[PDB]
């Protein structure tokens, strides 16, 4: 019956620095091996240290001098901190318990031996972004559709906002069909951006109109825009 | 890297490099919206609770790669699989390697639908310039994407998002180019190429 659960601040303005926390549910904390581990949406899992009451405590020589672990007996707890933080530590942060093994390949007395770690129970995660930036509102431009299937393409590029997140429709939510919205990228500047879509019937160009309504709240901003062919 | 297979087929898995020294390997388990679980530890041992249906390859001597099998494939096997690699030789990693994305069909094959937009007279004025790219529709869910001016390769300003699923199991994708608008008039074309399994799409745009 044993059971982690990991707890986090969500957005750091970083001259700060991070802490997290784990509660660990059936069993004592000095029993144990405990690790801590982080991903980036589409990267691969990367391993971050471990600690043993004892002592023997190690780290990845990718952070090592900025990130240290502690226990506390009273709340049973692990816990994470980190300083000197940039944009490239945002992730999900994952704690677990790692259980220890040895692999024997000769004779001892000549040290043919190792130790290795492997993972058995893990809790669900916190997301954590970094960012040093001011909030801002969007940019809206036009994406034209070509006077050259039987049916044309057109829409709205949101430029440049912070923070997430963004609403968007169609002349105010009475087109909902054809409408692609895409999730967005962050450029290498902080900000965000997106783009929204739809595909029509290109015999109808001379007689409708089409309008987009962007809508940001952190920013108390609202834009109508009316795209147009050319 | 990207696999697909039929429900009651047999999968083949490989990972990282060839060994120098003795190994300890590890083998891990990712569905969508969840933490790794634990399939595989010390090369060939199995923790209780994992079907007999997954395996994989004792550690004999140098030379050689790690591999995973599954028999009889269910549909709950649709995952990214991961190892962790210790060897007497070359030492600790403490990134994972990758296996691969592994899709169960349900359902025919599908091409991706590109779009491509030049950038707007407006945003000119304002100094700025970019090009946009947009994917939709496609199955599996895994594509790559290049951009190219005139007839040479670009890569220094480029972002391109992650797949996401549309509500009808198809998934969709977006990539930005960022240019000064001088580069934009002093090259005679720009291309936009996806790649989904092994075929190719392609579309191109003009200043004229
Ligand atoms: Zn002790
Ligand atoms: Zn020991
Ligand atoms: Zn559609
Ligand atoms: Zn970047
Ligand atoms: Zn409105
Ligand atoms: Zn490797
Ligand atoms: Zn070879
Ligand atoms: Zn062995
Ligand atoms: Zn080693
Ligand atoms: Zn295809
Ligand atoms: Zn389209
Ligand atoms: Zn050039």
């Amino acid at each position: 019956q044993l059971h982690l659960q990991e707890s986090g601040p969500g957005l750091v303005k970083p001259p700060e620095t991070l802490s997290l926390t784990c509660s660990v549910s059936g069993a004592s904390i000095n029993d144990a091996y405990w690790s801590w581990i982080r991903q980036s949406p589409g990267k691969r899992p990367e391993w971050v240290g471990y600690v043993h009451h004892s002592g023997d405590t190690n780290y990845n020589p990718s952070l090592k001098r900025r990130v240290t672990f502690s226990l506390d007996t009273a709340k049973n707890e692990v816990s994470l901190k980190l300083v000197d933080l940039t944009a490239a530590d945002s992730a999900t942060y994952f704690c677990a318990r790692a259980l220890h093994g040895k692999r024997i390949y000769g004779i001892v007395a000549l040290g043919e031996l190792f130790t290795y770690f492997y993972m058995d129970v893990w809790g669900k995660g916190t997301a954590v972004t970094v960012s040093s930036a001011s909030t801002k509102g969007p940019s809206v431009f036009p994406l034209a559709p070509s006077s050259k299937g039987g049916t044309a393409a057109l829409g709205c590029l949101v430029k440049d906002y912070f923070p997430e997140p963004v609403t968007v429709s169609w002349n105010s939510g009475a087109l909902t069909s054809g409408v692609h919205t895409f999730p967005a990228v962050l450029q290498s500047s902080g900000l965000y951006s997106l783009s929204s879509v739809v595909t029509v019937p290109s015999s109808s160009l001379g007689t409708q109109t089409y309008i987009c309504n962007v809508n940001h709240k952190p920013s108390n901003t609202k834009v109508d825009k009316r795209v147009e062919p050319k | 890297s990207s696999m697909s297979v039929s429900p009651g087929e047999t999968a083949k898995i490989s990972c990282g490099k060839e060994s120098i020294g003795s190994r300890a390997v590890q083998w891990y388990q990712q569905k969508p919206g969840q933490p790794p679980s634990l399939i595989i530890y010390n090369n060939q041992d199995r923790p209780a609770g994992v079907p007999e249906r997954f395996s994989a390859s004792p550690d004999f001597r140098p030379g050689t790669t790690a591999t995973l099998t599954i028999t009889n494939v269910d549909a709950e096997d649709e995952a990214d699989y991961y190892c962790h690699i210790y060897d007497a030789r070359g030492g600790t990693n403490w990134v994972f390697d990758r296996g691969t994305t592994l899709t169960v069909l349900g359902q025919p094959k599908a091409a991706p639908s590109v779009t491509l937009f030049p950038p707007s007279s407006e945003e000119l004025q304002a100094n700025k310039a970019t090009l946009v790219c947009l994917i939709s529709d496609f199955y599996p869910g895994a594509v790559t994407v290049a951009w190219k001016a005139d007839s040479s390769p670009v890569k220094a300003g480029v972002e391109t998002t992650t797949p996401s699923k549309q509500s009808n199991n198809k998934y969709a994708a977006s990539s930005y180019l960022s240019l000064t608008p001088e580069q934009w008039k002093s090259h005679k074309s720009y291309s936009c190429q996806v790649t989904h399994e092994g075929s190719t799409v392609e579309k191109t745009v003009a200043p004229t």
